[PDB]
RNA sequence: GUUUGACCUCAAAUCAGGUAGGAGUACCCGCUGAACUUAAGCAUAUCAAUAAGCGGAGGAAAAGAAACCAACCGGGAUUGCCUUAGUAACGGCGAGUGAAGCGGCAAAAGCUCAAAUUUGAAAUCUGGUACCUUCGGUGCCCGAGUUGUAAUUUGGAGAGGG
RNA sequence: GUUCUUUGUAAAGUGCCUUCGAAGAGUCGAGUUGUUUGGGAAUGCAGCUCUAAGUGGGUGGUUCCAUCUAAAGCUAA
């Protein structure tokens, strides 16, 4: 899809809706409702996990607390 | 069975009912010419060929005067309101026989009606007068 | 003698006690009256009086 | 060396035999005399047309209609709303493009008008 | 303070009447008939009040006592079902067509005034459904039509529509145009 | 964008002006601009009465 | 007449009046309860030609239901309509359904209109068009898909594309799946 | 007599499209008559409507609302 | 008029009158839904659109008066039985699945709304209430109702006049 | 069968002449995932995206032709 096919697209159900004059109270019931399901990918799915994935989100800490957590579960399966 | 088991052991009697013989035999109820001549030893379509009638009118799968002279004897064998009449004696006794001004006059004639309702409304008016 | 003297200050009027009317069966108090279910519109009982089912014979 | 046999699923949950054949002829004809005992003078059945079958295999063969039209009926001298009053089918759905076949019909009606006796309502 | 769940809903419809941008078909309503042309448009329509169910049972009983013992015009009353407005417009029988403002699904009368400006139909929109109710015997009408007139009350009805097409018509030739509702 | 570029093995980024239309379809925002949302209702059809 | 007029305008949803109409609903319909009474038809063109006769024993109720169904596409393969029509069936328990009709829809909830009849109203049980509804056979004509909607997601109507469900799948299943034997062996 | 042309239906469907105004991919479209032409108009419809008989008759009524508010 | 009054929507009341639940469940209408098994081990498939579970009806239910079938010299709502017929079609074209039109016969029956003004008249209806010949009728009253109840009209056309 | 009521310029029907004359939208359809069918023609249905027209529209059949009237409802055997 190019610009011109998603300017298209653009003009939904939702369309010609003034927003900055109205109360919060009804945007906010209008907005959780406002959303067209579009069809999805795995391939997008990846990137936007791969996009919200932060710094300190698997340290060298983290790493070796997850093999201590699993060493513990391979005891456990002895403990029987 | 459950049910069937106490209400054949009870005291409080079955409700019995013997309608076995009213099924075959069922009596002719619409027409007392053909009551008087139906030949209950005889089956349905034998009691119409007997008689004469054409019993199916489509010719059947399978194998296959005296009473219908005395049908065909007995086969071969609407007044006006007061206000109506009142009504058409106005307009006879002001106009008679004149329906182009009949039907034109506003004062009589309040429901604008045409020639041929006035002169037959008249003539029922004038058969049963003089 | 109460039951029936109950039945002569209620006759012949719009609701009578519930254990002073009729029994029948739950299915049958309900159920479209006589008069409700032979109760046909207003244009049927003019086609019926136009064309009733005539009676016939077919053979002289 | 072919045969298929439906067996594979619960089949001896849905067995029926015709043990009532006997019994339902005795209850058809029963049920016919009962009838005819109700509609006393009239025969049992409605006039029905005649009618040629659709088809390559069966344009050959003349069989009953369900009804005739309102063009048969109208042809014959009589209306439709009378008709069915009188015990004559009639299809308002059907149509008339065979001459052979309306005339075969209008004559089965004509003959039908001159053969009954109708009732007068008094 | 704490109102019910019923009045904070119709105090929140009544500022969402304001606050939102309205398609020019409807705010074509509200832009009404002002208060002097409306009494004067309701000082000819309560002379046609139609024969309450009282009176026509008075009356016809008072026919049936005096004629069965022992020439009358057709007479006029304000015309006021939708289904028979409508009708009476495209007949074309309608020479004042009153609309209500206020209607419960307002989807239902707005087509109307255009429809009105189509056929030659000289409409007003006249403001309160209830008040149109009060001269038709109704608890509400959303529609009143004046098709025929006695005479002495023609020349009032011909200058009744002389009036509204200078007094609303003219006044509202903007409002075909005009998104309503832009108030900060 | 988290893919591959086909012309180039370089990180397939976009234009500020794709990023706005795309910002601008999921809050509705009016997509083709030059248009007005609130037209005066030009009536093509009663400007001529009937006879 | 004026249903005509109306009809047509509501053919065109999208349509700026009715789209200015279709956002106010949708929203004050949310503030509401889920199951609840309308006190008069919204389109009464719609409603009028699905049979709803503005007279005493007639009752429009409004009705709201959730939206779609991989675990996410485990189906459910009922409609949306059938489900707010037994609904009502069940919060209305002493009327009948009679039919109902899309009113507006969201992201989230799809509405309707369920027009009822009062079978024991003394207005329903003369008029001879309409006592029908009283027969003790449509009790609960919502919940055996009797229903316009019903008899479409039964697949109930005519021809070759029908043929396994025409005169109700279970049935022509059931007929169809019989060792059928006579007293003289066919 | 497939469609009897109905003087009155004609009437009511125009006088309703006129009121209600336009459906904004209908109000992108008219847009994009009088810019780009019929051929990219056409293929936006056929893309939000379901089929090419539905584009045809969709251009040609919104061509016929640029016909009548521009000249008549 | 800082008052009074129409409406609209939403409530309440041991208000007047009604109605729904539970049982039974063979058959009937839906929803929901497996597995053992059988296929060569086996994600398709098969058992099976089955059993179990959940709802909803009656004496039958459902279906039903074509947005049907056909290709004829055309038939004519549905349903059921014989036939089509293990045929057409589906399927690792494997295990296996598997119709329908026609023809014969059983039984047969047709209709009703919405959409065009009653507009020389809401002609309609529920309830309350007093009588009477009480599955109801009549009188009076409160209402429902023009955001449409009645009569007319449904393609087989139909309507207004003559 | 016998009998009491019927009415009001009341309700129809037939044929001709004369003047008019609407038909069910988040629905058909298209895409789409899932279910389902003997239905390879994509058989039905359900969800989601998008969403029509009136010399319309659907369904079949070798340039066209035939046959239906959907998206409203009742009805014994």
């Amino acid at each position: 899809k190019n610009k011109h096919d998603l300017v298209d697209e653009g003009f939904n159900r939702y369309t010609f809706r003034d927003t900055e004059n109205l109360p919060d109270w009804f945007l906010e019931d209008e907005k959780e409702h406002s959303k067209i399901n579009k069809p999805i990918t795995k391939e997008a799915a990846m990137a936007i996990k791969e996009k919200i994935k932060a710094m300190n989100a698997r340290p060298i800490k983290k790493v070796a607390e997850a093999k201590a957590r699993k060493r513990m579960r391979a005891v456990a399966r002895l403990e029987k | 069975s459950v049910r069937k088991r106490k209400m054949n052991r009870s005291s409080v009697g079955k409700a019995t009912r013997r309608n076995k013989d009213k099924q075959r035999k069922i009596n002719i109820q619409s027409n007392p010419i053909i009551a008087a001549n139906w030949d209950y030893s005889l089956t349905m379509a034998q009691n119409y060929k007997k008689l004469g009638l054409r019993a199916k009118l489509q010719t059947p799968a399978g194998g296959k005067e005296t009473e219908v002279v005395k049908k065909l004897e007995e086969l071969a064998s609407r007044s006006q309101s007061e206000r109506e009449e009142e009504w058409l004696e106005k307009l006879y006794k002001k106009h008679g026989d004149d329906y182009k001004k009949m039907f034109f006059d506003k004062k009589l004639n309040i429901y604008q009606q045409s020639e041929g309702d006035l002169k037959r409304r008249l003539l029922r008016w004038k058969k049963r007068n003089g | 003698q109460q039951r029936e003297a109950v039945r002569q200050l209620y006759k012949g009027k719009k609701y009578q006690p519930k254990d002073l009317r009729a029994k029948k069966t739950r299915a049958l108090r309900r159920a479209l009256t006589k008069f409700e279910a032979s109760q046909v519109t207003e244009k049927q009982r003019k086609k019926q009086i136009a064309f009733p089912q005539r009676k016939y014979a077919i053979k002289a | 060396p072919i045969l298929k046999n439906h067996f594979r699923k619960h089949w001896q949950e849905r067995v029926k035999v015709h043990f009532d054949q006997a019994g339902k002829k005795v209850s058809r004809r029963n049920a016919r005399a009962t009838r005819a005992a109700k509609i006393a003078p009239r025969p049992l059945d409605l006039l029905r047309p005649v009618v040629r079958a659709p088809t390559v295999k069966y344009n050959r063969k003349v069989r009953a209609g369900r009804g005739f039209t309102l063009a048969e009926v109208k042809a014959a001298g009589l209306t439709a709303a009378y008709a069915r009053t009188i015990g004559i089918a009639v299809d308002h759905r059907r149509q008339n493009r065979n001459q052979e076949i309306f005339d075969a019909n209008v004559q089965r009606l004509k003959e039908y008008q001159s053969k009954i006796i109708v009732f007068p309502r008094n | 303070v704490k109102w019910p769940e019923y009045v904070r809903v119709q105090r929140q419809k009544k500022i969402l009447s304001i606050r939102l941008k309205v398609p020019p078909t409807i705010a074509q309503f509200q832009y009404t008939l002002d208060r002097n042309t409306a009494a004067e448009t309701f000082k000819l329509f309560n002379k046609y009040r139609p024969e309450t169910a009282a009176e026509k049972k008075e009356r016809l009983t008072k026919e049936a006592a005096a004629v069965a013992e022992g020439a009358s015009p057709k007479p006029y009353a304000v015309k006021y079902g939708l289904n028979h407005v409508v009708a009476l417009i495209e007949n074309k029988k309608a020479k004042l067509v009153l609309i209500a403002n206020d209607v419960d699904p307002i989807e239902l009368v707005v087509f109307l005034p255009a429809l009105c400006k189509k056929m030659g139909v000289p409409y007003a929109i006249v403001k309160g459904k209830a008040r149109l109710g009060t001269l038709v015997n109704q608890k509400t009408s959303a529609v009143a039509a004046l098709t025929e007139v006695r005479a002495e009350d023609e020349a009032a009805l011909a200058k009744l529509v002389s009036t509204i097409d200078a007094n609303f018509a003219d006044k509202y030739d903007e409002v075909k145009k005009h998104w309503g509702g832009g108030i900060l | 964008t988290g893919l591959l570029d086909k012309n180039s093995g370089s990180s397939l980024n976009l234009t500020k002006e794709e990023l706005e239309l795309i910002s601008k379809i999921q809050r509705n925002e009016q997509t083709d601009d030059s248009i007005n949302p609130y037209e005066p209702l030009i009536d093509w059809f009663t400007r001529h009465e009937e006879v | 007449g004026a249903y005509k007029y109306l009809e047509e305008l509501q053919r065109k949803k999208q349509s700026d009046v009715l789209r200015f109409l279709q956002r106010v609903r949708v929203w004050e319909y949310r503030q509401k309860n889920v199951i609840h009474r309308a006190a008069r038809p919204t389109r009464p063109d719609k409603a009028r030609r699905l049979g709803y006769k503005a007279k005493q024993g007639f009752v429009i109720y409004r009705v709201r239901v959730r939206r779609g169904n991989g675990v996410n596409e485990l189906k459910y393969q009922r409609s949306l309509r059938a489900t707010a029509e037994e609904r009502v069936g069940r919060r209305a328990a002493n009327l009948r359904v009679l039919n109902s009709y899309w009113v507006n829809q969201d992201s989230t909830y799809k509405y309707f209109e369920v027009i009822l009849v009062d079978p024991q109203h003394k207005a329903i049980r003369r008029d001879a068009r309409y006592n029908w509804i009283c027969d003790p056979v449509h009790k609960h004509r919502e919940a055996r898909g009797l229903t316009a909607t019903g008899k479409k997601s039964r697949g109930i109507n005519k021809g070759h594309k029908f043929n396994n469900t025409k005169a109700g799948r279970r049935k022509t299943w059931k007929r169809q799946n019989t060792l059928s034997l006579w007293r003289y062996r066919k | 007599k497939k469609g009897a042309a109905s003087n009155r239906t004609k009437f009511v469907r125009s006088l309703v499209r006129e009121i209600a105004g336009l459906s904004p991919y209908e109000r992108r479209l008219i847009d994009l008559i009088r810019n780009s032409g019929e051929k990219r108009a056409r293929k936006v419809a056929k893309k939000r409507l379901g089929s090419f008989t539905r584009a045809k008759a969709k251009v040609e009524e919104m061509n016929n609302i640029i016909a009548a508010s521009r000249r008549h």
